[PDB]
């Protein structure tokens, strides 16, 4: 299927459409693809 | 002592179908290695297996960009005949393209006099070895064979 979490990303466009969303956490240098629960 | 501590926190992600998910975080300590630099560093994890590490091959297709290895050493009765040294395993991530390289020592403890070795030019990433409980934390969160990220810090 579709499971990009913790995978690198610039965009939303490169996590999983919808159930993903690409985010920097807090107090780390990069973006990676984390769960969305929207909402 | 307290000189060289690396602080390393790791985060996986489990879904499920009803789109719940699970968050797994841990925090432990482990030593910035003289084998290294001291910096901080930041990424996936992979886990090096050996056939992997062994791999001599110059080829784009081992590259990378901007992961932690994990590398979990053997009992040396095991495995007397290494393809690399400890050093060269270090060496050869770094090559392609980690951004850090975190052994557990826990069953070959003789790995961190090889590491501490100043005698050599580090290598511009932090190699850095775990031990104890620590490591038990860290292969903890490996062995779920899932992607997780890991963030090593100095001070």
């Amino acid at each position: 299927g579709c499971n990009r979490l913790n995978k690198k990303c610039n965009s939303d466009a490169d996590c999983c459409a919808n159930k993903e969303k690409c985010e920097r956490p807090i107090g780390w240098k990069f973006m990676y693809c984390r769960p969305d629960v929207g909402p | 002592s307290t000189k060289e501590t690396a602080f390393v926190e790791v985060v996986l992600f489990e879904s499920s179908p009803s789109g719940d998910y699970t968050t797994y975080t841990t925090g432990l300590t482990g030593r910035f290695s003289r084998a290294g630099a001291t910096l901080s560093a930041e990424g996936e994890i992979v886990q090096m297996h050996p056939l992997g590490l062994c791999n001599n091959n110059d080829e784009e297709d081992l590259y990378e960009y901007g992961w932690v290895g994990v590398v979990k050493l053997e009992q040396p009765e095991l495995d007397p005949k290494p393809c690399l040294t400890v050093l060269g395993k270090a060496k050869r991530a770094v090559q392609r393209g980690a951004t850090a390289v975190i052994f557990d020592v826990s069953e070959n403890p003789e790995a961190i006099d090889q590491l501490n070795q100043g005698s050599e030019d580090p290598l511009k990433r932090p190699v850095v070895y775990v031990k104890g409980a620590d490591a038990i934390k860290l292969m903890n969160i490996v062995n779920k064979q899932k992607v997780a990220r890991a963030r090593i810090q100095h001070r």
